[PDB]
């Protein structure tokens, strides 16, 4: 479902 | 207890994107993945708006008389040797966002965030933002004019 640049902003907090 | 100056989430900030730079940041994420890059940097957003003549990057570049292919090649020579699972965007591309999207709201006039912007921010904070390739390659460009007539500059932008 997350897409891609979800996956790096979630990263990004991470 | 202490503080320092507001940060704005980052996913806030990419809901600021127009449409087509935001299409563009979605291009430099699968590009730093492809390379297994550790950092989404400003300089896999760069490199994917030089492939598309109307990004206001390569307005500006045509402006101020630079090649394509040379700042490509300072790109390519300056990427992170480190191979890595996503990548996070760089702690710098994330502030920078924050500066474009400052300046995009109030002097530039703009109601969206261009990747115009994005490098008007990096070339006024060069020494923060700018490798000495991209410094040496950039030195020139006029950042009063830019900002001051940066709508009609970038008037036949994709990302208007």
């Amino acid at each position: 479902q997350g897409s891609l640049l979800d996956e790096i902003m979630a990263q990004t907090r991470c | 207890h202490h503080t320092d100056p507001i940060r704005i989430e980052l996913p806030t900030l990419i809901a600021k994107l127009n449409a087509q730079s935001k299409l563009a940041l979605e291009q430099a994420a699968s590009l730093c993945i492809e390379r297994q890059h550790p950092e989404v940097t400003l300089e896999h957003y760069l490199d994917v708006l030089l492939d598309n003549p109307l990004s206001d990057v390569r307005l500006v570049l045509k402006q101020a008389g630079l090649e394509v292919d040379q700042v490509k090649q300072a790109i390519a020579s300056t990427y992170s040797r480190e191979q890595v699972t996503y990548p996070a965007f760089s702690p710098l591309l994330v502030e920078l966002l924050q500066e474009a999207w400052l300046l995009s709201s109030t002097e530039l006039e703009q109601a969206e965030l261009r990747s115009g912007a994005i490098f008007l921010a990096a070339l006024t904070r060069a020494d923060r933002y700018l490798s000495f390739k991209l410094i040496s390659l950039f030195e020139g460009i006029n950042r009063e004019n830019l900002k001051k007539h940066f709508a009609m500059i970038l008037s036949d932008s994709a990302e208007t």
